[PDB]
């Protein structure tokens, strides 16, 4: 329950590791107390410990670039990467797939041995020509590098520059080979820099865009189940004009137009803080962080965004809060009495392990443990404030550690990814997917909170959990 | 806006008027969208035959493939052995994808590790990762065996698996007797089924090669069954069920049936059942070895015939009526056990069902795709029902296989309008179903976007999908089905006939229009 | 006009212009039909709640009933006995219908005879028909036994079956020891399930009532299983499957499993399998008797308890998780056999499927109908899955059954919006799914016309039908399914969740409109 | 097919019967030579006859298809339920509003209706029908078994309630125990139309007539068979005022007294009201046959001769238009069906009416028979069937099996209670009642379907698979 137990539990679990892994894993587990202070992150994964982490290709193709809908993204390399990630993440978009949008499609060079020996650059140029005859309405091409691209001495940048100038088309080389970095984290950074060097500056000397004092861009909202659409409505009801969404339902033109906005609203810090810092240096555009999980954080974030403008936007902000007040209050009234006091454990990626705690507490729930796959030290600094004392914190948790932590703490609900869902459902612990929203959502904004509360209730209080044991042992 | 009376998820939430106008302003203001009438004209062009000609000239671009990479199959083969951890030497992202892919299809846990080869291993080799990885996995998850495959990273830099494992035992990272078989499973060669063949052949030689002197064929009086890359739980169980009814001693080598179907009883079981190491050591003593899916077990065949000295029978996959018969007749010949009356009746029951349903099956035109053995058995069964497999597609098929299937079609009038495609993908298929419209598709969940494209062209061009294959993500528990044997033939027949009938009912439900054919009795 | 290479059956042949114009000219000039604007106004009126109130005030007219007449069930009960010819004393037109009704649902032969009572028999009784009928049957079709029920004609004129049979053996038309059980099965009493009850009670009386002198309870160490009116082949099989796994001696009294699933092997078998007369005569020596559908086996229970002196346990139909559990535990207590790990696992895997699918099942609103025992288990299972059975209809249900079901609803929050209807018909239900629209209907093939009516009002008002029950005429081989025990729960679960998902796929298949929710993974 | 074979076969089948039934069944089995068979007699008890009842012949056959009328199955719940949507009499309409064919209206008799009579219930029922189905254009009351035995009086209810609501209520006393077959059901139903509906417009003079007006009598639109026939006669120039009763309305029937010609397809079920209209209205009637090209060509011309030379010219136009179509059907399917022998057993017309369609495909009918035909029906069958072909009346299930075991026909055409018997024996089977949910088979467009359906079933690959390769 607290302090000496949780820390004795941590040494309890680690006694099974070889010394090398034990010493390294010890530094990634810690107990909270609201400056690295108590835990390291963003380090190598110990081999053979069943990590949940993905690669840098996942962080660049599946996360940042994939959602851009009017572009064609090519998985450059063997056929595995693009296939396992085809339509795996529910970053929603409006469009005619195969004609002017291509998110859920899988374009690949499908490497054979002939291309590992000879290189795959000549094929890539030939691929780009085939793409252009068959998909004339694509507004850009990105080349996501898979593991073999770097190890064989290929140069995708020269192909991109030559074919790009030939076809007068933006062609984005991205060196997001899976062996780079320690996780999806470097994938974001590689992808951010690839947006910078090849897309973001295309309209720097263009002056035709009619700006306005309320122009704004949403950064780090990938529209999981319409999450970015549940956020946009609230901002435009506040009087703002949202020029772009990165990258959920986003377009190439929305990215190119972002340097014209007055404020960059960063939802996901871990994956987009790189391009935000560059846009403040190059274009002087300030950027702030916000949180649209639950009514508390959303109301707090709406007011903080309005303060950056004039009294009109601040007076609309209070009209919006008042309009949705009866709605989210009815949601809380109906579902909090069913979820009050239930303890939840979380393990997600780089933002949500902390960003959803406010939503859980609005329903009266308590996060007794959270953790990130690939977060950095500045992510854990923000996490310290959002969680109580004596709560468990884990970085790059192992399958064994996670299972062991859940057995001792006995949380009432777990929120994580697909590679953990079926482990704990068999253990009798209700489980919600906090990546794909368990094919439900959206969870952002006020409209998302209603779904969120409904989803946590239906699973926690489902009758199926009472029937795990046979009435005869 | 949300009514707490009836909460709305993404659908149909974003159909409310206030969300609709917003997405319209987002489009008009910042998306630089092509005019809708251009998008329509282009979409129409993509359904034409001119586009198909362009589509089939592709040499370098692959769109919507119908295959995965080798290590995926190596993981699945390894999960079928008792208390073994599939171990993929290479970069960790692959393993995260391998588990996810299988989690979503089987809706079950899928345990698999990596040794997380990174930037440094690309220049110095992954020998250190293999040492600590094997030691970490063995102490943490306590498996009795560790089956090693590779990612395409580890293959490009040329890591020698045999030495890396041996030097892990020499230096005391794992005991010298701890079983650690291995296989090079390069993602740029073949497909996921090759990874199954490579892994199994590697596990076989580990227990068999340096011990053949004590082996005599047939002394254990059993038949070895190698299922191959199999993702239907019923298929493993129907093989064992029929072999038990025949009183035939058998060894199903690679049996993941238990681990992919553990009960939910308040306890997680990482391992469950599977082929024990003792059966793998005794397998050379069998009467013979049967390959349920020989077209992606050729490496294993050559090892079984060459080293075990087993005369592997030439058998097609036991799919359909004739091939299930030849399978049972071969098993009878090898084991000496006669085909029992229970299987004779079951065959007859499948025949009775074909007679009651042949009127609705006759002449129906099907496009289909999948792995080579699964596709040719489905093609064979379709012909046995009087159906026309119009478009037959196998991305990971070879030309020797295509000639085998082309001869099956030639031996039947219902294969006259049939063409077999190799090295093509579902974007190729999307054209074939537009320009040479079949009645249905039979494939995995990826075909759902082809049906969505046909419907956009119009209701009269929609080609419904029949989900038989791998992976199946948008339905629940179809992985429990069966496609092998008579039982698998009955489920498929039932699925085919009723999909046809549900489509007729939908087309003839128009009140005072088409419901004149909305018959109660069909 | 027919094109030889593309021949069109009725649909879509009559969509051609020359047919559409000719049907339009027939209507306008000769049918004197009401104007469409009027019939549109009327149809809308028939979906209002005002119409529903008039609809539910009926008391003399019945529209689209959800029941049949007694003899139908007596025939099915009789078919479950070895080499037994069903024989219904009365007019022949009923047998034409009884056989046709069962033919279309099972797609099998259904053997049954009449003694063809005519105008002459109505005014003088059918005694002569019984004498010639029995004799003609025994010599022509060589049954081991003839089980006699009645048409409503013979019940009105008051034919005494016991006397007529005894006179038939007195005068030497059939041997005196030839078993001829009989039951009165009047069509104006109860329904088809009551005919099953009366027939089985009569057959049990014929074989046990006089032989009680030497019967001691439990001497044969078996349990008697009475299935009741059962039209799924898998339900007979799954019961005998679990009892076989438990090592429990059992006697399934009335087993039509073999006769209703004979193989197509070049010869027709009139009889096959079934309960032997030896098992019926020895049934009183069983430890106890279990009634799988106790809500239409009232008479059978009174006889089993009154004459065999068995303590028939209070068990609900083994449908769903909780009731299959109680069923196995009761069989375990009676037989002394423990529940084997095979069934403990199978239960676990059902629970695993429930947890895997609960997110799509939760809150889904169902209307359903059928027979009382089948309906109460469906309601029970639906609540266990987190679904809401909004409309529960059982035309042949009684008042104490409704109180039992209302108690199950009150014991679960998911039955808060549920209402149980007895004595109502599928025209009452048509109104209910219009005024309190659920998401799906669980019923027989007669529900397809309610889906057809809901679709006519509008696509957002359509209530798709999920075909579980009897009869099922417009789908093929669903009679092979299972709805009992864990296996039956797994099939029902899969059917329900995948029905929800294919409807979601259909609603989100619109390109650039709703296909943003056309997820690949669900 | 030796003729001492078939006669000796008929013999060594009846040795199983007891003498009483053997003697009566011997008169119902004969081999012909183009006066040797009796029919329309009582079914022998307990021999599994395929026959139905008089309720089937009246409600399920003659009246049911009339779409704007509501037909009440008066009696217990069974009869109306087993016949709901049982046969595919197709119609155009809005079921539940202005049409009601596939619906099941019943009085659901209980014990208190049996003892007290059900006439008070029948009167309250007719009211409930009027409130809940206002667009119905008439109600018929089809009597099931108990109605006549308990001394009910449906006509007094029908006459009282008929005048009160100014609506036509037709009492039909088609109790299943009356007669020996569905045949009497036809007659009772014909007499009920004659006495309660057909004269409705004897006074009227407002229907503008036409020298080319006709009406089809006895085509019940099985899978659109009537629509596929009407097209052929309307393209010939004739005017079809009425279809009895396939997709038929009460108004169409009421206007039938105004035609110049009645074309009867089914003689056995509609000859009754055909003769009555010739007696009362002078309207001539003629038989015809729209099964196969040969019989359709022959019929179209015979019908044309009853008119002027305009129609006979329009006739030959019709024959020439469909000439390439049906000829393509033959060229494609005759080589697949040529020389194969068919055995038939149907009801009262098709056992002889489809012989010509099977011959146009090169098939031969080694045996046929009827469930409920009369002796005048067999007189017409003598001409259509060849020499030494087997004929059977009210054949028993046992006889039908033994005949097929010896004759070994290539395809059997019968009903649903025989389909799954011969399918298991390895003999292809086509339903000749419901067309096996296919059709239409009438006319030229139907012949294409008919030919495709006989070929897909006879030459289906599933038939060579009945024998296990290890049992041989
Ligand atoms: S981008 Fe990141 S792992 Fe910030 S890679 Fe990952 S759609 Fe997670 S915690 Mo999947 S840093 Fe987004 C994420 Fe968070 S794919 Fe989604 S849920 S808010
Ligand atoms: S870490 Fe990441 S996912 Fe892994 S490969 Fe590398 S980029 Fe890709 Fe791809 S193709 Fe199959 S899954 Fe690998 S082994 Fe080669
Ligand atoms: S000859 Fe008579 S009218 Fe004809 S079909 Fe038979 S009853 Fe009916 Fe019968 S099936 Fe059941 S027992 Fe009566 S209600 Fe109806
Ligand atoms: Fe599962
Ligand atoms: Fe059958």
């Amino acid at each position: 329950m607290s302090r000496e137990e949780v820390e004795s539990l941590i040494q309890e679990v680690l006694e099974v590791y070889p010394e090398k892994a034990r010493k390294d894993r010890n530094k990634h587990l810690a107990v909270n107390d609201p400056s690295k202070k108590c835990i390291i992150s963003n380090k190598k994964s110990q081999p053979g410990l069943m990590t949940i982490r993905g690669c840098a290709y996942a962080g660049s193709k599946g996360v940042v670039w994939g959602p851009i809908k009017d572009m064609i993204h090519i998985s450059h390399g063997p056929v595995g990467c693009g296939q396992y990630s085809r339509a795996g993440r529910r970053n929603y978009y409006i469009g005619t797939t195969g004609v002017n949008a291509f998110v859920t499609m899988n374009f690949t060079s499908d490497f054979q041995e002939k291309d590992i020996v000879f290189g795959g650059d000549k094929k890539l140029a030939k691929l780009i020509d085939e793409v252009e005859t068959l998909f004339p309405l694509n507004k850009g091409i990105s080349v996501q590098s898979e593991c073999p691209i770097g190890l064989i001495g290929d140069d995708i940048e020269s192909v991109s520059k030559v074919k790009g100038a030939e076809l007068s088309k933006t062609i984005v080389p991205v060196r997001c080979e899976g062996f780079r970095g320690v996780s999806q984290s470097l994938g974001h950074h590689i992808a951010n820099d690839a947006v910078r060097d090849w897309v973001l500056g295309k309209r720097d000397e263009d002056t035709t865009f009619a700006s306005t004092p309320y122009d704004v861009a949403i950064i780090g909202d990938y529209n999981i189940g319409g999450d970015a659409w549940s956020s946009r409505i609230l901002l435009e009801e506040m009087g703002l004009r949202c020029v772009a969404q990165w990258s959920g339902d986003g377009s190439i033109s929305e990215i190119e137009l972002t340097p014209k906005v007055k404020l960059n609203l960063v939802h996901c810090y871990r994956s987009m803080n790189y391009i935000s810092r560059h846009m403040e240096e190059k274009y002087g555009i300030p950027w702030m962080e916000y949180n649209f999980f639950g009514p508390t954080k959303t109301i707090e974030s709406l007011r903080a965004i309005a303060a950056k403008f004039d009294e009109s936007i601040q007076k609309k902000c209070e009209e919006v809060i008042a309009k949705y007040k009866p709605e989210w209050e009815a949601v809380v009234a109906k579902y909090r009495p069913r979820l009050e006091g239930k303890r939840v454990m979380l393990y997600i990626g780089g933002l949500r392990p902390r960003h959803v705690i406010g939503a859980y507490e609005d329903l009266g729930m308590e996060v007794v443990g959270t953790g990130y796959e690939f977060a950095h030290n500045d992510d854990y600094d923000r996490t310290m404030k959002e969680m109580g004392d004596s709560t468990l914190l884990y970085d790059d948790v192992t399958g064994y550690e996670f299972e062991e932590f859940v057995k001792r703490i006995k949380p009432d609900l777990i929120g994580s990814g697909i590679k953990e869902k079926f482990i704990f459902q068999k253990m009798g612990i209700p489980f919600r997917e906090m990546h794909s929203w368990d094919y439900s959502g959206p969870y952002h904004g006020f409209d998302g909170f209603a779904i969120f509360a409904r989803d946590m209730d239906m699973t926690l209080n489902n009758p199926c959990w009472k029937k795990l044991q046979a009435p005869w042992e | 806006s949300q009514q707490v009376d009836k909460i709305k998820a993404s659908y149909p939430l974003f159909l409310d008027q206030d969300y609709k106008d917003m997405l319209a302003k987002k489009r008009d203001g910042f998306e630089e969208k092509y005019p809708q009438d251009k998008i329509d004209e282009v979409f129409q062009w993509t359904t034409t035959k001119e586009y198909q000609e362009l589509n089939f000239q592709r040499e370098a671009l692959t769109v919507n493939p119908a295959k995965a990479c080798q290590p995926l199959g190596a993981v699945l083969c390894a999960l079928g052995f008792e208390k073994t951890m599939p171990y993929v030497h290479g970069s960790q992202g692959c393993v995260a994808y391998f588990r996810s892919y299988f989690n979503r299809h089987f809706r079950e846990p899928v345990s698999c590790v990596s040794d997380s080869m990174t930037e440094d291993a690309a220049v110095f080799g992954g020998q250190q990762n293999m040492k600590d990885g094997l030691q970490n996995c063995k102490a943490t998850y306590k498996p009795d065996m560790i089956a090693v495959s590779t990612t395409c990273m580890a293959e490009v830099i040329g890591d020698d698996l045999n030495a890396f494992i041996n030097n892990s035992k020499k230096e005391g990272f794992i005991p010298d007797e701890f079983p650690v078989p291995f296989a090079h499973t390069p993602a740029f060669v073949g497909s996921h089924v090759t990874g199954w063949d490579n892994m199994f052949e590697g596990i076989a030689r580990y227990f068999t090669l340096k011990s053949m002197d004590d082996k005599v064929v047939g002394s254990n009086k059993k038949i070895n069954i190698v299922p191959g890359f199999e993702t239907y739980l019923g298929n493993f169980r129907v093989i064992k069920r029929m072999l038990s009814e025949m009183g035939v001693g058998y060894s199903l080598l690679s049996d993941p049936e238990e681990v992919l179907d553990t009960p939910a009883d308040g306890q997680f079981r990482m391992y469950a059942g599977g082929t024990t190491q003792e059966e793998m050591k005794d397998a050379p003593n069998a009467l013979n070895t049967v390959l349920l899916q020989p077209w992606h077990l050729e490496k294993t065949k050559k090892f079984v015939e060459g080293t075990w000295k087993h005369e592997v029978p030439k058998l097609n996959i036991p799919m359909g009526l004739d091939w299930t018969d030849e399978f049972l007749m071969k098993v009878s010949e090898i084991s000496g056990q006669p085909i029992p009356a229970s299987l004779t009746k079951e065959r007859g029951r499948l025949v009775d069902m074909m007679t009651d349903s042949h009127t609705w099956l006759h002449g129906k035109r099907f496009a289909l795709w999948g792995d080579p053995d699964f596709v040719m058995g489905l093609v064979k069964f379709l012909l046995e029902l009087g159906c026309e497999p119009v478009h037959i597609l196998c991305h990971n098929g070879n030309k020797r296989w295509k000639k085998a299937v082309d001869a099956i079609l030639a031996a039947s009038p219902y294969g006259k309008n049939a063409t077999v495609y190799i090295g093509k993908d579902l974007w190729h298929l999307r054209s074939l179903v537009f320009t040479d419209k079949p009645d249905f598709m039979i494939g995995n969940s990826y075909g759902k976007f082809i049906q969505r494209d046909t419907l956009h062209k119009g209701k009269e061009f929609e080609v419904p999908l029949i989900r038989i294959g791998f992976p199946i993500f948008d339905r629940h528990h179809l992985h429990r089905s069966t496609t092998l044997g008579y039982e698998g033939a009955m489920q498929i027949l039932t699925t085919l006939v009723n999909s046809i009938l549900e489509r007729l009912d939908e087309e003839t439900r128009g009140m005072q229009a088409t419901d004149y054919n909305h018959d109660l009795v069909r």
